Order: structure tokens, then sequence, then C-alpha cells
């Protein structure tokens, strides 16, 4: 049994960290003070369930995770709901002034003033760990915090445990909820600072998601809790071969071995189906082949982009329910004949399968309805370099009349910072061609 | 078509189906970064007070 | 929490202070004696950005008021809210400023300004965090004009890292018959380029126009004007007095509509139009709020955003509506109007929308805009100033206070630079 | 109201298109990098199809099917053609093509392989390389043009027996014009041309190429009888229909066009699964140029698909107006019997 430490960093990390560890907390039968029934070894054990809680003498499951915030106000909340008792204070680290939605704040200004108090709290969990494994770290790519801390953060866990695996889970911008205008700046300033430290990163578009959440659970206008409740169901869908028993993607290593074979392409797209509304009394239960099927439709996809105008590097699937694998090679057997899934040529054209008994944990009073199965596609795919193109061209308008770079700039930031950080997401967008495209 | 590494639990299962085969910076560095972003703060604050003390 | 010092001088700046004490003290249910009776807790939640806590749990403003005169602060504590406001930080001279921008500046003003710093610096030590502070003041007389860009100035000195917002009447022959008025706001407007983060401008030349063309208000008083400042007021600081998502705080704010540094001059906007006195009974549709705040008919500076474009846009829906229709609106409006808006800043516009209507209105939308269109203000004023400087009329009030002529030319050539600055940005394109 | 962006201004169809737009007071054209539009008339190459269908309020629909350069460009459309297990070498009426680099993944050894097959079979051996082209039946001088060339060729069998309208006997091509709308509904253009050679075909030397290239640009460049049969080297459907009825007794509607539309479906259906916008964040619509030949025996055969076609002149106005009607207004309904042919497919 190898540990994994979460860390959730400004508002976007924070709000998604509770959705999560609330989701993680029903289907692991933890109650909100922390005591598990089910689990008899009192005070310790190395369970599956073990690699995210560290357990006390009174029976308490506490998770491995470190909320980081440069505002109160949101993780204040944490403090007093409903799983209040399930932290310690030490793990809820919180500032003042926060990073006024400016990379520069963040990473330099403010951020400077609490990356030594995070490092010494992120400690304290990894000397709890017998076998630390590494890090999953939570945060939008708009925000000041969740864009300029995590990348200072980033940098320096790679000096910390320069063995140790780290993932992302990055929430890409939409301005459907999006609150600043200088959110292109910010997510290119950390996607830049963040490549070499991060093993692999899962986006989430916001857009995406709304509109899920508008088309299939019937939504009008969604607030950050739909986003972040159907957020952490994909969440919990990747983590999920962590904290139980099984084969495959056992470890974060494994993550990178399955979808990562180059170093920079690093963004696994994830497809999730099937997103059912509560409020629908009878829904038609779906088959194997038809949630399999939905994995290659752009609309249940976290990022919006077309695969088929492109190539796979690793394509993996993550079943939960009733699901036998028969029912998996029919389904895969029949889409190879119907669906455009063409495979770089150093790869070979296949699945990593993996499934779990367990039918997807509901919140009561959510949005989605119980259902007998679901799956979550990661496929490496250079289609997800549309997201990029949209926030490069985004970055080029702006930066072409410096709008806003005095902000950077009155922070101690240099205007070179700027063109590096873009000279590296183009050849970020040229490795992803050079790889997905023949003319 | 290939189905193969299947394992088998309680939990669940896990295999792999193949359809076709083929064919850092230093803690030095870090603070040296970030105290000379500290420093061009610190220039542009002292102009600004030689400024307003004209 | 994060605390605003607001800070009001001279005749103008205190009653439009006042009158936004009495508005937003209703909205956040307190009463004169500064004690809560509300029904909803969103009125608390965020009360300490304006409001020091005291003694049985007593909410007093943090404000501060100014003048270089007694008169307009008797009438202040003689007002209905005026018991509210701490009586240590009401500071007031004897003889005013004779609206001469150098007395309130260099010379009357310079007595009075460290006694409003030591009051400035007890508010800001009990502070936990403070962001920033709130001028109310008019450009064209000479205590909120020109003591209110030294206060200004000196209180950048000690809080170089703090926002400075200010709400600036500016002047217009309408209103006001006193020659030199061009003079205290070209003057005041190179002070606020330099040392303001954000400045709403308060045209006195469209609150009067909206006052007799729109609400049919044949002689319109200042109270009729004051009015639309007063909604205004409240409209613009929605986001600051209640919790929500966008534009929060003032430097949040500044980072979403300040592009440029010099270019943080607003075109503020509000719909439905109001009489002072006169009940609305029907309410506004959303598709109606959405068309009026952005009309040229509803802006409180007298410019025609249809003559320039917009850099920033900042839309506060305020009451119980849709927020499904809200964001079809305002999609509308962006779409059917994409040439008004630079291409080379993407969604620049941000919407927020509040449950708590303000007070006679069930519906309400307040318009915050950085448009190029503001130069219009600045060329008018920039006109005025021209005609007399040419013959160098009425400069004796000034060099008599010590100031020379080369003052008047700098803060001309700054204002033409700050004009053509935003003309700059009008004209850029994609490509 | 609508809004669309400009971004080929070469591109004579769409700018008819554009012109037809604005007449109707419901259509508003924006500068070509303004993001909030209904409507795209984009670039021929390197066209964001990764920034199209992410404006919220907004349906987006552009001009160009994304993956359709597949069947317009001509090494594609013949390793299209040789790998689709639905084209298949079920294909009997696309020529004999290889696909051939320069010596600078290629089938090459494969051309010589077939080529020596006809040699000592003592059958027809004349091919086609892709102005900048060469017709030879020796295979030394069509692979030693092509290493000097530089770019990726094809060498397809040249229609050594095509049909030859008379009085003249002359070789021609027939350009049809294909629009497949959002919904993937294929439509044939009722009026297609007759691109004609104004010169007789000379079976012994094909150096002279104004009789075996039919192409509009070097027939009124070095063409000698231009225009002296039919105007601009284009006779229409009614005349050729008619010629065909006079001379052999049949109709271009079974001799011809039962061909076209097969082959015209073949094509496009093939390719469906890979570009269709059925259900994407964006639709997309798009105009194609099929290229054919006759032979002797009324066998249609397939040369090229062009991806930006242009129209004849007298056509534009007719043509124009159904993309409008059809691919737009269908998007895009205006306020307040048909020139094409449905060709339908499941
Ligand atoms: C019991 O009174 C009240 O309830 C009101 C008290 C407020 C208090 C206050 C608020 C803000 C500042 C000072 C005081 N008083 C007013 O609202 C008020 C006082 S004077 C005034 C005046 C303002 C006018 C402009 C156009 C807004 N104004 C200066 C004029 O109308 C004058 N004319 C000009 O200046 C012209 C002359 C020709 C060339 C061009 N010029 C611009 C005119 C007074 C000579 O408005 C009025 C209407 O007086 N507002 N209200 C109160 O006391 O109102 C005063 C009043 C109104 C009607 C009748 C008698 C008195
Ligand atoms: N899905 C989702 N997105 C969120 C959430 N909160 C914020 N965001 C998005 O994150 C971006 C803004 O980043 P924030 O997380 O709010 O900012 P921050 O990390 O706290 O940083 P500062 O406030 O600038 O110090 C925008 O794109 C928001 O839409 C959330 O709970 N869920
Ligand atoms: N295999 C073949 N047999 C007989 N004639 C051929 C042929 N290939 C080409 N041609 C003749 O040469 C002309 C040009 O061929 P092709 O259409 O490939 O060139 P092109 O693509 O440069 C012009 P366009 O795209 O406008 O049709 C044809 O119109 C046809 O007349
Ligand atoms: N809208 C409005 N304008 C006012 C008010 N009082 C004065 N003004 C304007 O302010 C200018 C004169 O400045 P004033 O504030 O009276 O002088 P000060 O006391 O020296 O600051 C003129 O343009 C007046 O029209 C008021 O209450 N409301
Ligand atoms: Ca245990
Ligand atoms: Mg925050
Ligand atoms: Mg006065
Ligand atoms: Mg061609």
């Amino acid at each position: 049994m190898r540990e994994c430490i979460s860390i959730h960093v400004g508002q976007a990390g924070v709000q998604i960290g509770n959705a999560c560890w609330e989701l993680y907390c029903l289907e692991h039968g933890i109650q909100p003070d922390g005591q598990m029934p089910s689990d008899k070894t009192i005070g310790g054990g190395d369970d599956s369930f073990n690699t995210f809680f560290s357990e006390t003498g009174a029976g308490k499951h506490v998770p491995r995770a470190v909320f980081v915030d440069l505002e109160p106000t949101v993780i204040d909340e944490v403090r007093t709901g409903t799983y209040r008792q399930l932290f310690h204070p030490e793990q809820l680290i919180t500032g003042k002034e926060d990073a006024a939605n400016n990379y520069a704040r963040g990473h330099y200004t403010i951020g400077k003033e609490i990356i030594d108090l995070v490092l010494d709290r992120i400690r304290k969990l990894a000397d709890q760990c017998t076998g630390l494994q590494g890090f999953l770290v939570f945060h939008s790519f708009g925000g000041g915090t969740g864009s300029g801390f995590t990348s200072l953060l980033m940098e320096r866990l790679s000096v910390d445990y320069g063995k140790k695996s780290k993932l992302e889970f990055s929430i890409y911008p939409a301005p459907q909820v999006s609150t600043a205008v200088v959110e292109p700046y910010n997510s290119i300033l950390t996607t830049h600072t963040t490549l070499e430290h991060s093993d692999c990163a899962f986006m989430v578009d916001n857009e995406a998601i709304y509109d899920i959440c508008r088309r299939n659970l019937d939504i009008e206008r969604p607030t950050y809790t739909n986003l972040n409740r159907l957020i952490s169901q994909i969440v919990s869908s990747i983590t999920a071969s962590l904290r139980f028993d099984g084969a495959l993607n056992v470890d974060l290593t494994e993550f990178q071995t399955n979808l990562v074979p180059y170093p920079r392409i690093h963004f696994p797209l994830a497809t999730y189906a099937p997103v059912i509304s509560a409020e629908k009394a009878y829904h038609e239960q779906l088959s194997v082949a038809e949630i399999t099927n939905a994995c290659f439709e752009p609309a249940n996809q976290m990022v919006k982009c077309d695969p088929r105008h492109g190539k796979y590097m690793a394509c993996c699937l993550l079943y939960r329910g009733d699901v036998v694998p028969k029912d998996v090679n029919a389904a895969i057997a029949t889409i190879k004949t119907k669906r455009s899934i063409q495979f770089v040529d150093w790869c070979p054209t296949g699945f990593k399968v993996g499934i779990n008994y367990q039918p997807p944990t509901v919140v009561p009073g959510g949005d989605l309805a119980k259902v007998q199965r679901a799956v979550c596609m990661l496929s490496n795919t250079t289609a997800i370099a549309e997201a990029w193109a949209r926030l490069d061209h985004k970055f080029d308008l702006m930066y072409a009349k410096r709008a806003f770079v005095h902000w950077y700039v009155g922070e101690g930031m240099e205007e070179g910072e700027f063109s590096e950080a873009r000279e590296d997401m183009a050849a970020l967008e040229k490795d992803y061609e050079e790889v997905g495209v023949d003319s | 078509m290939e189905v193969i590494e299947l394992n088998k639990c309680t939990s669940g299962q896990s295999f792999e189906v193949i359809l076709k085969p083929p064919s850092d910076p230093s803690l030095e560095e870090i603070q040296k970064k970030l105290e000379a972003a500290e420093e061009r703060r610190k220039y542009q604050e002292a102009e600004l007070l030689k400024h307003l003390a004209e | 929490m994060r605390e605003i010092v607001h800070i009001q001088a001279g005749q103008c700046g205190n009653q439009i202070g006042a009158k936004f004490w009495e508005v937003i003290s209703d909205e956040h249910g307190i009463d004169p004696t500064g004690s809560y009776h509300g029904d909803s807790d969103l009125q608390l939640e965020r009360i300490n950005v304006y409001y020091n806590e005291a003694a049985g749990n007593k909410y007093v403003p943090r404000a501060i008021l100014v003048d270089l005169e007694p008169g307009t602060m008797d009438s202040v504590r003689s007002g209905p809210f005026g018991q509210i406001f701490r009586p240590d930080n009401f500071v007031f001279g004897q003889s005013g400023a004779g609206n001469n921008w150098a007395k309130g500046h260099y010379t009357e003003g310079a007595e009075l300004v460290d006694s409003v710093l030591d009051v400035v610096r007890k508010e800001s030590e009990s502070c936990d965090c403070l962001q920033g502070f709130q001028l109310t003041h008019s450009l064209g007389g000479g205590t909120g004009s020109g003591m209110g860009t030294l206060l200004i100035s000196k209180i950048r000195e000690e809080y170089p890292d703090r926002i400075m917002n200010t709400f600036s009447v500016v002047p217009s022959p309408k209103v006001s018959d006193t020659v030199v008025e061009p003079y205290n706001a070209t003057l005041s407007v190179h002070q606020l380029v330099e040392n303001t983060d954000e400045t709403y401008c308060i045209d006195n030349e469209a609150l009067y126009d909206i006052c007799f063309r729109t609400l049919k208000l044949t002689t319109p008083t200042y109270g009729d004007l004051n009015h639309l400042v007063s909604a205004t007021m409240s409209g613009v600081t929605t986001c600051l007095r209640f919790p929500g998502q966008l534009n929060a705080d003032l430097r949040k704010l500044a980072v979403n509509m300040v592009p440029f540094p010099r270019l943080h001059f607003f075109m503020p906007g509000f719909a439905p139009l109001t009489s002072r006195g006169s009940q609305q009974y029907r309410a506004l549709t959303v598709p109606e709020l959405t068309q009026q705040m952005f009309d040229a008919k509803n802006m409180m500076a007298a410019c025609d955003p249809r003559h320039g474009r917009y850099l920033t846009v900042a839309a506060v829906f305020r009451g119980r509506m849709s927020m499904k229709e809200v964001d079809e609106q305002m999609l509308n409006v962006q779409n059917k109007n994409s040439s008004y808006f630079v291409e080379w800043i993407p969604n620049n516009v941000k919407t927020a929308v509040c449950d708590i209507p303000p007070r006679g209105l069930k519906m309400s939308a307040t318009f915050i805009g950085n448009s190029t269109a503001i130069q219009e203000l600045f060329k008018r004023i920039s006109e005025q100033f021209t005609a007399m400087f040419r013959r160098k009329a009425f400069l004796h009030w000034y060099t008599g206070e010590g100031m020379d002529e080369m003052e008047f030319t700098e803060a001309e050539s700054n204002m033409n630079d700050l004009v053509s600055e935003y003309q700059q940005y009008q004209d850029a394109t994609a490509d | 109201m609508y809004t669309f962006v400009v971004r080929d201004e070469n591109s004579s169809v769409y700018a008819e298109v554009s012109r037809l737009l604005l007449a109707t007071g419901q259509w508003k054209r924006l500068r070509k990098d303004n993001p909030r539009f209904n409507l795209m008339l984009g670039e021929r190459n390197r066209l964001p199809f990764g920034r199209l269908g992410h404006e919220p309020g907004l349906v987006q629909l552009v001009n160009y099917y994304r993956g359709a350069d597949k069947l317009c460009r001509k090494a594609s459309l013949v390793k299209l053609i040789k790998t689709s297990p639905e084209l298949s070498e079920s294909c009997t009426w696309f020529p004999e093509s290889y696909v051939i680099y320069p010596t600078n993944t290629d089938e090459r050894e494969v051309f010589l392989a077939a080529y020596n097959r006809r040699r000592e079979g003592r059958e027809g051996n004349v091919w086609i390389a892709k102005e900048g082209i060469l017709i030879s039946s020796e295979a030394s001088e069509l692979l030693d043009f092509i290493d000097e060339q530089g770019q990726v060729h094809v060498i397809q069998k040249y229609l050594e027996k095509p049909l030859l309208l008379e009085p003249g006997h002359r070789k021609f091509d027939i350009r049809s014009w294909v629009l497949v709308d959002h919904l993937y509904n294929i439509y044939l253009y009722r009026e297609g041309v007759l691109r004609t050679s104004s010169e007789p075909y000379n079976s012994a030397n094909f150096q002279d190429k104004t009789c075996h290239l039919t192409n509009h640009c070097i027939q009124k460049e070095y063409s000698k009888n231009y225009g002296r049969y039919e105007e601009g080297n284009e006779m229409f459907f009614e005349e050729f229909n008619q010629y065909l009825m006079d001379a052999l007794n049949t109709t271009l509607e079974n001799s011809i066009l039962l061909q076209i539309k097969h082959i015209i479906r073949s094509c496009l259906m093939c390719i469906e699964p890979a570009i269709s916008t059925k259900h994407l964040h964006y639709q997309s619509f798009q105009l194609f140029g099929f290229d054919f030949m006759v032979d002797e025996e009324l066998k249609v055969w397939l040369i090229e698909v062009n991806g930006a076609p242009a129209c004849a002149q007298k056509l534009y106005a007719e043509l124009c107006q159904g993309i409008v009607d059809v691919a737009i207004s269908s998007v895009f309904p205006l306020a307040d019997t048909s020139i094409f042919i449905k060709l339908h497919h499941h």
C-alpha cells in the first residue's frame, strides 16, 4: 500500500475537493465524523482506501489532503461544513488577500509569503506515509491562486520530492462561468511553468461540463455546485483504481505508463457516460454497447474537441457496475467497424479495460440518477490540442496590444515571461501536430 | 480481437484488448527568480515614492 | 474582512456621500442609530466592507467627512442619517476654497490635510485587511476638486499597495455658471489619471439631460441629480456589499476593467431611470433592463457609446429574475452589436446577478463601461479650458495662490494625451 | 439579424454568396477576425476548425467539411479508394492509379509490376502524371519527370479510348457540382458542364497536350480553334443530351448520370463517418466539383474531386442561390421548384 496526497489550490480546487471527498466518503462508507464501521482494523491498516485516508487511534479516517487558498472565505465553508470533523485544522491553510485573478500575485507577491507554510503542512502528511506514491493537484487555470500558486508549488514539490509523481485536475476556463478577462494569460503562464513538473494532467473545460448539465441533466443555468458534482464523478472514476482492489492503474506511475508515452503530451481526454437526470422518473437503462459507444461522442467529453481529426496514443476504459469483459469486447468490436479510431503507428491499436462491480455512488439530493453501469474513457488523443489553440489565440489577441500586461509587470513579472510561455505553447501545439497529422 | 492480462478479483476485473499491433530547476534557481521579481516590485515602489516626494 | 474606507470632500462630495450612506444603510437594514433591523442574513454577510462593528452590535460607517467650510457638514449632521457617522470623523475648516483648485490643493487644503490623514490612519489601523479607499467629490469646485486630489496623492504615499477608487462629478454649464470650473476640472483630471485605479465619471451634463429630457423635470434640483447618483453608486458597489463571484473587491474590479493604466475612467449607467418620489408599478422584463442599460439615454456620462468602442464592461442585475434570461440577453446585446466591443479583448463583458433589489424597484440593472467614447467628455472640458486659457483669463485667482502657467499647460497636455490614447485603442484592430 | 465572416476573398462562388446574403436585408458581414458570427466562409488552407463551435448563444456553420481534403487531394483520393473497404477493388469507376514519391509508404514497386504486365500483354499502356502534367507510354520518362518536379505525384492509367464528340472528334471532361448540407444530404446540381477540347483527339502524338487535356485554362491559351464549336468550350446538358439522343440513341440520364450519381454517393458516403458534423459543436456544409471522363462504351470514370470548385459564368446566379436556400437558410431561416437532385442514401 502506497499513499497519495491530494492538494486543492484556490476556490476551484477547494470546492471540487469538497465534492470529491464527500463522494469518496459515501463510496467507502466513511461517515461525516470520519468513523468507518466496516473498517475492523482500528488505528491503522494497509487496505486500498488507505491510499487516500489515514487513521487515528479513535477510528477517524482522515483524508490525505491539504486545502490552500490565499483567501479565507472558501476554506471557511470547509471548516464549518458537513465534513468539518473529517479534517485537522493543520490541513486547511488560508491567507487574507487573494491573488486577484493575477498569476503574478499568486506566484510571486502573495504566494511567496505562504509557500514554506504549505510545504511544511504537506511534509507533515508525507511523514505519516510508509511509501508515499505522489500527489494529485486540483486547481483552476484561470484564477490567480489556481494558476500562479499551483505552478510555484509544483516547482517546489519537484525539488522536495524528486522521485514522486504529480497528477493534475486543471479547470480550463469557459466564459459562461469565468470571472476574469485575463484567464487566457493565467492559463498560458501556468501551463508553461508547470509543464516539466506534471506527469499527467486531466483538463476539464467548464464549457463542456456546463453544456452536459444543461443538455443531459436539464439544469437551466448550472452553478459551481452543479458542475462540481459532475466533475467529482469523473475524478472518482479516475482515482477508483487507487482506492479499490484491482490491477489496472493501481499506482500513479501506471497512469503515465498507460496514458503518456511522450512526456510533454501528458493531457488525456476524459469522456464519461451515462449522465442522466434524477428528475427523470423513467429512463431506459443503457447497455455496455450504448455507454461505450457514447465515449466516442464529443457531447460527453470533458474538453469539447474532435478525436476523428487526430490520432490516439493510448486508450483506456474504466467501467463501474454490472459489466463483464465479454460485453466490453463485443462493444469494442462493433465500435471499431463504425467509428474513425486511428492510433499513431508506433502504438498498438488497443484498449486497457478496468471494471469495478460497484456501480457509481450518487450524492443524495443530487442531479444525477442512479445507474446500473457507467464508464469513463481516458484517451490520449492529439485532438485535445484544439483546447490549446483556442486559449493561445485569445492570449495572442490581448498580448498584441499588451492589454492588462501592466498588472503582471507591476507585481515583478517581465514581458519576456509572456513570450517565453507563448513560445512553449507554440512548441506544444507543433508537437501535437507532428504526432497527429500527415499533410 | 486478442484479450490479454486478465486479472479477476472480488471488486471487479481488468484486461487489455488489442485490435492491431504497431507498424528540473534547483531550490536556489527558484529563489533567485522569486527575489528578482521582489526587487523589481521594490524598485517600482521606490520610484513611486521618489516621484510622490517631488 | 476586506474593508473599504470612504472619504467625502466638499459640498458635492458630502451631498452624494450622504445619499450613498442613506441608500446602502437601508439596503443593509441599518437605521439612523446604527442598529440592524433587517430580514435577511445576506444584508449582514459582508457588512464590514463599509461598516465598523461596535458595542451593542452597532454599525458605524467607515466614512470620513471633509470640507474647508462647516456649511454642508452641519447639513449632514442635521440630515436623517447624520447621527450614524462617527463624530471624530468630521474634519472641517472655517474659510472655504471659493471654487479655486489652488486653494484646495496648495494653500487652504494643505493646512487641513494632515488632520484628515490622522482620521484615515485611525480607520486603516482597525482594518483586518484594508482593500482601499473611495472618494466622492466634484471636479469643478475648490475643496473636492483641489483638496480631494491632494488627499488622493497623500493617501497613495502611505498606502501605495491599496486600490484608490473615486466617484468624480464632472462639471457642466447646464448646472453651474462658475466660469473657472473647466480649469479646476482639468487640473483634477490630471491628478486622477496618475493616482486613481478606478474613476466613475458622474457627468452633471448627463444627469441634467436625464432629469430634463427623460424624467420630464422642467426645473431639476440638486436632489433630483443626486437621486440618479445614489442609484448609480448603490448599483456599482453591489458586488462589493453582497456575497457573489464577480468583481467582489476593488482589485478584481480593476483587473477586469482597466487594461491600460491611464484608461480607468468609466461610463456608469442605470435602468430603469426613476424620478425622486415617483413609484414604478410595472417591473421591467430582463430584455428591457438589458436594452435600456446599454442605451445612450441611460448613461451617467454625456458620451455616445456608438461613437467609440467598449474596452471592457460590467453589468449588474438586481432582483428576482431568470439567470438563463439575463445570460441570453447579455449574449444577444454583444452578438448584435459586436462592432462596438474591441475584438482584441475576448469576452470583455462580465455579468453579475444579485437577488436583493434596490429600494422601490423590483428589478434593476447597473452598467459600468470602459468605453473610448468617454473622450467626448474630456474633449468637452478641454475645449472649455482652451477658450479661457488661450487668453490667460481668470488665471490671477490661481497665480495669486502661488501657481504658475506651466501647471495649466501640463494639465492641458496630459488630458489631450489621455484623449489621443483613448482614440489609439478605438482605432486598433485584431490585425 | 444573422452575422457572417468572409476569409477567402479569391472565392468567386462565395463572393456571390456574400453578395446575395447582404442583398436579403437579414445578414450582416463582420470583420474577418470577429468571432461573434453565425456563418464562416473560411480560408482554403489552415481553416481554424478548432476555434469554431465555442461561442455561446450562436449557432455556427462553416462552408467546408473538416477532413474532406482526403477526397480532394490526388494522392489522398488514390489511398482512399485502395484502403477503404467500402470503395474496395469492386471500384470499377476509378482509373488504375499509384501514389509515386520522388526518390528524395510509397507504391512505386507495385506500379512497375503492373506496368510490365501490360507491356508483355500487348495491351494499351499510356499513363498520366498528376500545365505540370505529362502523358507517355514509357515508364522511364514518367518516373524521371516526377524526380525532377520534386513534389508527390500520381501515375494514373490514361483513358486511351475516350468518347469523342462529333463533329470535331473531341475529348471532354464533365464537371458536376455537389452540395452536402449540415444534415449530410447530398445535392447534385441539375446543371453540369462539358469542358471540351477545341482540337481533334490525336491518338499518336501525346506531347501536343491541348487535344489531350480538356482544362479551360490550357484551351483559352494554347487552343487554335477556341470557341468554334461552343462558347468558351462549354457545352451544357440541354445540348449534350440532344447530341446523345441524335447520334447514340440514348439519354444523358441513362448513359451517364446514373453512373455519376452512383460515384458521387459512393465517394461521399464512404467518408461520412469521418467528416459528418451531425453531433458536433459546429455544423459544416461544402460545395464540391466532381470531374468525370466518359469512355467510348458510355462508361463514366472519376478523374478527381475539387474542394474549392469554381462555377461556370452562366450558372453562378442559380447555384449560389441554391447554396443560400439549401445550405445556409436551412440552418438560419429568413422571414416570409428545386435546382438540386437529392441523392438518396441511408
Ligand atoms: C426643501 O428643499 C429640499 O427638499 C431640497 C434641498 C436640496 C439640498 C441640497 C442638495 C445638494 C446641494 C445643495 C443643497 N437642494 C437642492 O436640491 C437645490 C438647491 S439649489 C438647487 C438648484 C440647482 C440647479 C441646477 C440646474 C441643478 N440650479 C443651480 C438652478 O436651477 C439655478 N439656475 C441656474 O444656475 C441657471 C441660470 C441661467 C443660466 C444657466 N444656469 C444653469 C436657479 C436656482 C437660479 O435647483 C433649483 C431648482 O433650485 N437645487 N430642494 C431645494 O431646496 O430645492 C431648491 C428650490 C427648488 C425649487 C424652488 C425653490 C428652491
Ligand atoms: N468548475 C468549477 N470552476 C470553478 C469553481 N470556482 C471557480 N471556478 C473557475 O475557476 C476560474 C477562476 O479561478 P478561481 O478558482 O475562482 O480563483 P482562485 O484560484 O481562488 O484565485 P484568486 O481568487 O485570484 O486568488 C474561473 O474559470 C471559474 O469559473 C468551482 O467551484 N468549480
Ligand atoms: N487518366 C486520364 N485519362 C484521360 N484524360 C485525363 C486523365 N487524367 C486527366 N485527364 C485530362 O486532363 C485534364 C486535367 O486533369 P485533372 O482534372 O487531374 O487536372 P487538374 O486537377 O489540374 C484541373 P481541375 O481540378 O479544375 O479538373 C482533365 O480535365 C482531363 O481532360
Ligand atoms: N450632482 C451634483 N453636483 C453638485 C452638487 N453640489 C455641487 N455640485 C457641482 O459641483 C461643482 C462645484 O463644486 P463644489 O463641490 O460645490 O465645491 P467644493 O465645496 O469647493 O468642493 C459644480 O459643478 C456643481 O454643479 C450636488 O449635490 N450634486
Ligand atoms: Ca483500517
Ligand atoms: Mg480566489
Ligand atoms: Mg461649497
Ligand atoms: Mg484540381
